[PDB]
């Protein structure tokens, strides 16, 4: 999820269908897609 | 039993909730009944 190109460089990603708990990017397929292990809050959607 | 859904979710068969949640869509039926009943056909054209 990304404002625009234009608007700003900051970005959000969105893993699908999968607890945010269980498998993080904090603990992995694209390792250097990391955005940290918290990049910032994590949100837990349906 | 393992169902059927995540039986499909395994091989890599997946389902993406749609964007409106049941709840919001009874929502707008709701809002369209009481335009109805109160106003009639003039909330359709207009202010109701
Ligand atoms: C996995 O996700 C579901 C739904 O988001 C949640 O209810 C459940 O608690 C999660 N797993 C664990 C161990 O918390």
């Amino acid at each position: 999820i990304t404002p625009g190109t234009n608007t700003s460089n900051q970005v959000a990603v969105l893993y699908q269908g999968v607890n945010c708990t269980e498998v993080p990017v904090a603990i992995q397929l694209t390792p250097t897609w990391r955005v940290y292990s918290t990049g910032s809050n994590v949100f837990q959607t349906r | 039993a393992r169902d059927l859904i995540c039986a499909q979710k395994f091989k890599g068969l997946t389902v993406l909730p749609p964007l409106l949640t049941d709840e919001m869509i009874a929502q707008y039926t709701s809002a369209l009944l009481a335009g109805t009943i109160t106003s009639g056909w003039t909330f359709g054209a207009g202010p109701a």
